[PDB]
């Protein structure tokens, strides 16, 4: 008897007359990736696959799962969407969920910190799964050195069905000297939890380029503990500040 | 020239070229959300007619974007052989695709030909082929270019190790490393995805891949997929230099999208005579793939066929190593489901190799896309049959950073012992000696990591 | 055996073999009409697990339908060599599918091995396979049969000649035969499927076949698609018998359906062995495809891969000479779309080869199914990676009379060069004889049916 | 480094690298007129032993001419792979010779090798190599390049066809073309050395070649031998261009005296690439030659070999399609004998494949030297052996304008047939489809010119 998602089938072996085997355990203790699965000639081998196809009809049900209406003001967020209004649309329109819709960019100017230097806003993106499991563990630490010997920190807000590009409109928006965006990632197949963070210094939507963003990426257990992320988001927002640039246009 | 035709009595009348290589196009999401897309299969069919009927001068001297508003276009329009483009110019597509498909066109004869092409005429043609069309016409147009390894040559099949970390971290990249070795994978490049873009992180990156290939003497170069920018710094500071890789696209708002200048590439070009440990001419590495454009809002109502294809005439002038579009990587916004990303991974591939560049392509789909993995082993073995330079290779294709599918190690092997194909041949003489590969099969002894150990 | 499994840590329960069979299958409107399918991808691949887990016995003790109560159950019982079966009877099916992919199991081992299978555990091996695996699983199981012709050496490619007509007229069906022997296509049958179930008009239309055939001396054989009872009857009357064909059901009540008892066909081969112009032991011909036990009402709870792997059972009892699934010829109720025709056509050509017959594929589709002419290219290049013994082939694959559309006559001189595949050895020779290929590749002349006068 | 070595208990010391260099060279008429010749045989084995006791370095950073004074060293400096010398900059000269020797070096390992030389290491090698060093180091390293014939595979062996005339004349010009196509002659170049050097001459010589060319579809390309201003003029103009030619120097005085600036090259590498109708990447051509240097007072107290070797660091930047050393050209001043003019010939073509450039060789002596026709002979064969890309071809090898004489049509059939090697495969595709050769050898009807009438 196994269960294909426990950690006794993560951990599986498949090489059948291993040179070392006690090797083959130090490279599956060393990477998430599904190494040491052996072979059935060229083909890989029976319980793989089948890892494989039940860790794929969980990532695709992760794909259109909403972070539900009452966590978000379970965290006490501004919920904004934009012009999206469903997620079967948000997949197939991505010029849709780059503009914030009529009653957002109204919603923003009415009770939102007007001029900030440091505004954070967090959005589903992709991965609901990246919101709602990571968010206690980055925002508190964030939010608080982003003021602990900070500055004008603005309000935070939810962007339903928002893509990166939107966090531009935002900025031009609030006047936002420095723009935080935590979006959840596109959901993989062994974890649908990968949160990413785009950073943008004064962002025009007339001007603003793609490469003009700081990237981090994989934020999570297995990857960057959000903890860390959170100091390390902070002090990138304060090389933005003293630089007054973003993306490919700071030093080192 | 005509820009209109009569399909069933019913009259259909187009506006210029740019909606005529649109509306040719099969049908996929992303020519739809373009708003380029063909009304329905006749019109589909009608456009395909008049564009058939078009000349080569037709296409050529109507560029998706203007020569003097567009670097690219600048740089497409003046590598044209213009003695080989005056001896195909009152061509019409439909002749130039019967002369590509026919066995009477030797590889000689398109090596000419091709030189008086442009990315708009190379597209034209993939537009009115069928799949089989796009995968025999790929299959007679071999290119074979050389690093440490030599790649496209008929009857062999490399591939490239993909081992990325959700952290960078040495010993997972390390783990994925020595089991893509012992399935044979490697030939192309072992080229890491960064999810940093720190100098530090590259070397460091690129110390681990050279360790493994110092130790072994393995025939074969490094690569850590990350901004050329930094490539170029980390390289110029110490770090072993074997590939340069950047990811671009077929207009210069797209190249300003992703940060990239001309400028730029003609360093990487310099910085790898200089610095990079390659014993062959070819040291560069792009990737393409379709909705780049359209993502970057830098298509200017092009479809996504046209301005892939421009990413191929934009990578020939810099006579890479390897080219691969990643087919699926992006989302079902832009390919939506098996027939889209299939359709799109044959004529990328056409494209590229009528181009004259080492086309392969990443095989691949995401989880909010309408696929499974069914569809990269269906998708690898057609473009294989098609000549593909290249595929890639993850452990079970499952890629713990970039939250996507692409293809196994397995696959790799499978392909070449299904297909009776060969690795690089500097490559298959490692496998050999290593242990790993017999006669182009795996030895009992292979696909286990603990071999090197 | 375990119904059961846990998943996710949800447990799922499933009634019986039945159960888990047609819930292990991968998505197709057949299923869903026939209320087996999964309710969920979790289900789905839950059914895979209990499956995999379950041993040949447990599969082999539980056919879709009683022994007593069918007579395909009883020949595929009777068949069975039981001492191969004790040998494998404690493995699982999870052992048996590695063991069929590999590389140390030879085409003598599985020789075997297949015998003590039954129809019902060659689908449960299907159903745990990915794409790859029943085209590498079948590549590596090559079925030589042979008339006039031999079929299924690996390296070569043969394709049935298809005239049809309208009216069965014979003048229709002779310009489609010089058409087709002019790309190479013949080497499995030149059979005519007829507009018309009378004794007459089978004659005319065979005495049209062999006229060609007689006054070429073309190594081949042809076959009029009637049903089995009147192509008999014809024969015994004088006329040239080649291939004896008969469409064929995994179930009694599905051969009722079609009006065939078990008789008839030992009746088709008795006639052969005394009336038909056939050189080899091999005389008759089979076609199958997923859907016609559903309906005939004839699955009795069944999906339609384990009933389609029943014809194969039953096939085999006869040993003829080609077995060809018609992949797409009924409609979308039970494939729907590109993804489900590609799937079940690696599946009816991985089972056939499993289970010892000549196996080939009619790769087509209907005009109101979800699919295109492209579909066909991709399925008719994955399965010649396969080792697909044949397919078919049209003028431009249209069917004036099917109303579908298969293959094409460039179709196969394409797969043919493009995987460097050969005829059969003896319709090569003569193709060489007039001038049509040479090394393998279509002469300049070749393509012209005017050729022949 | 040493200066200064003890032979015979006797110290000889010398003066700087560039002394070394030269004394080291074997006797030649050329040193001794330079006034850089060893005083006696104990002197030149005195040089040959400090030389090879010199390391990489020490040559790489002595260069004959400076930097900061000479265009071409700065070319020659700024080629160099920094990593590829970084790991032999150590190595002796000794060391450095028997690397290039051993067999346990591969073509790979010198393809990185040489990127980290310089010419003047690459001389020093050449002056403590024997003349089977010199052949065998040779052998094993093959240049490959590609225009519209392929030119350096190891097993085969070009020639260029060269018809000149004195005043220019094209019926003389096209007698001397029909000569060495019936001989197999063409592969490499139908290359004429023009009388005048005004354009319209030059076109006109230019439309004969070709005319022959299109006449009969032959795989090569046409040449006038001319200033590079003047060709690329004639180019520009609306000629047939094919290959670009410009005689070429070690040294940025020895260009000045040839009228070229490297700008020059740089238009004839953009013109072809406009204008020119090749099929491969390859299109320039350069020809060198000892004496050249110091003809034109450009050698500085450098010995002409030294000189020679860096006429292949300039060639070597441009990437062309054939490099040859016209070996006695000028006249007995730089080489006297038969003696001499051999050494100089082996030595040329291992320094330009040391070099990674595709050398020929013109095998050719003056009537006021101390040489005849056997000379030719002698060297040709032995540079065959040695994988000599090309050589020259004449009616008997009398050139009735440059006043001297070179190999003959009859010699590249005879080193073809005696050394059991093939023309360019695309050429000899062409040869045995005009009935000129079968298996590499001349048919009956070889050699003669009123075949092509
Ligand atoms: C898909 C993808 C892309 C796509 C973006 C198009 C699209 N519509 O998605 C394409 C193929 C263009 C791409 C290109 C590049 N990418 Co990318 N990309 C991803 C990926 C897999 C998903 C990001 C995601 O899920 N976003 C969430 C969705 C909801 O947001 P979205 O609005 O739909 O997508 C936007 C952003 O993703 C952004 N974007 C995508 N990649 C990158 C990279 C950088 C540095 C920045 C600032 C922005 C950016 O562009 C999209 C349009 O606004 C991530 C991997 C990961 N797991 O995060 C890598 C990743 C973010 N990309 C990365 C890299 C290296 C690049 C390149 C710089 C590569 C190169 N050498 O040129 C380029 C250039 C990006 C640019 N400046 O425009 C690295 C970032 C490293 C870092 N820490 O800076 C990552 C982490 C992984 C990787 N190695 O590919 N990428
Ligand atoms: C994965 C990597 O491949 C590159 N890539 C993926 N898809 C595309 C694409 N469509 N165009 C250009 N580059 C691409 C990109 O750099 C990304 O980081
Ligand atoms: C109708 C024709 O198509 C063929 N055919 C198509 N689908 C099937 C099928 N499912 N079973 C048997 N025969 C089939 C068969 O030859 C018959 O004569
Ligand atoms: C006089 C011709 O002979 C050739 N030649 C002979 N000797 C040399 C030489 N030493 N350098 C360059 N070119 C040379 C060159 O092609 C020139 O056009
Ligand atoms: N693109
Ligand atoms: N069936
Ligand atoms: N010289």
């Amino acid at each position: 008897a196994l269960d294909l998602g426990s950690a006794e089938a993560k951990a599986w072996i498949g090489v059948e007359n291993p040179h070392r085997a006690d090797v083959l355990t130090e490279l599956r203790r060393s990477t998430v990736a599904r190494v040491c699965t052996g072979r059935a000639g060229p083909r890989p081998r029976t319980q793989a696959l089948l890892r494989f196809l039940a860790d794929h009809s969980r990532s695709k049900d992760t794909v259109l799962k909403e972070v539900p209406e009452e966590w978000v003001k379970a965290q006490g967020l501004l919920e904004v969407r934009s012009e999206i209004s469903d997620k079967n649309l948000y997949l197939t329109r991505p010029d849709m969920g780059r503009r914030l819709c009529a009653e957002a960019v109204e919603a923003l100017k009415a009770q939102c910190v007007a001029n900030p230097d440091v505004q954070v806003v967090i959005s589903d993106g992709l991965s609901t799964d990246a919101i709602t499991v990571n968010y206690e563990e980055i925002l508190p630490p964030l939010m608080a050195g982003l003021k602990q010997a900070g500055l004008k920190v603005g309000t935070p807000f939810f962007v339903r069905y928002g893509r990166v590009k939107i966090e531009d409109q935002i900025g031009e928006i609030l006047g936002a000297k420095v723009v935080i965006l935590l979006v959840g990632e596109r959901p993989g197949l062994g974890q649908s939890e990968s949160l990413s963070c785009y950073a943008v210094y004064s962002p025009r939507m007339a001007t603003t380029v793609e490469a003009d963003r700081t990237c981090i990426s994989n934020i999570h257990q297995g990857g960057t503990p959000p903890v860390e992320a959170a100091a390390v988001i902070v002090d990138l927002a304060k090389r933005m500040l003293e630089q007054k640039a973003s993306g490919i246009n700071m030093t080192r | 020239m005509k820009l209109k035709t009569t399909l069933f009595g019913n009259v259909y009348q187009f506006k210029d070229v740019k909606e005529v290589l649109a509306k040719a196009n099969e049908l996929r999401s992303g020519d739809v959300l373009a708003g380029v897309a063909a009304a329905s299969s006749q019109e589909r069919v009608a456009a395909k007619q008049v564009l058939s009927e078009m000349t080569v001068a037709d296409i050529r001297n109507n560029p998706v974007i203007a020569y003097e508003d567009d670097c690219v276009t600048r740089l497409i329009q003046d590598d044209v052989n213009e003695t080989a483009y005056n001896q195909i110019k009152n061509w019409s597509i439909s002749e130039l695709r019967e002369y590509v498909l026919s066995d009477e066109t030797s590889v000689d004869d398109i090596a000419f030909t091709r030189k008086g092409l442009t990315s708009e005429v190379v597209a034209a043609v993939a537009k009115i082929c069928s799949n089989a069309d796009l995968i025999y016409g790929a299959k007679k147009m071999p290119v074979i270019k050389k690093a440490n390894t030599t790649i496209g040559i008929p009857g062999t099949f490399s591939a490239r190790l993909q081992p990325n970390d959700t952290r960078d971290d040495v010993q997972s990249i390390a783990a994925q490393i020595y089991e893509g070795l012992s399935f044979g994978v490697g030939d192309a490049v072992i080229g890491v995805n960064p999810v940093t873009d720190d100098v530090e992180n590259l070397s460091r990156v690129l110390d681990t891949i050279y360790g493994v290939i110092d130790k072994f003497n393995i025939p074969t170069q490094g690569c850590v997929l990350a901004h050329v920018t930094t490539q170029i710094e980390a390289i110029r500071r110490g770090a072993p230099g074997g590939l340069i890789f950047q990811s671009i696209c077929g207009s210069e708002k797209g190249l300003k999208e992703f940060g990239v200048e001309l400028a730029m590439l003609d360093e990487a070009r310099a910085v790898g005579a200089e610095f990079n440990r390659i014993a062959g001419e070819n040291c560069l590495y792009f990737e393409t793939g379709q909705g780049s454009a359209l993502s970057a809002g830098a298509n200017f109502g092009a479809d996504q066929v046209t301005m892939e294809a421009r990413n191929y005439g934009l990578a020939r002038h810099y006579d890479p190593f390897i080219v691969n579009t990643v087919v699926g990587f992006i989302g079902p916004e832009y390919l939506y489901n098996d027939r889209q990303i299939i359709r799109a991974g044959l004529e990328d591939h056409f494209m590229g190799k009528l181009s004259g560049i080492s086309m392969g392509c990443d095989c691949c789909y995401t989880n909010h896309a309408d696929a499974d993995q069914n569809l990269n082993e269906n998708l690898m073995i057609l473009l294989a049959t098609a000549g593909c330079n290249y595929i890639m290779g993850m452990p079970l294709g499952d890629d713990i950073m970039l939250n996507y599918q692409t293809t196994a190690f397995h696959d790799t092997a499978t392909v070449r012992q299904l297909l009776n194909l060969r690795p690089s041949p500097e490559f298959e003489r490692w496998l050999e000696s290593m242990g790993i590969m017999a006669n182009g099969r795996l030895t009992k002894r292979a696909g286990d990591p603990s071999l090197f150990f």
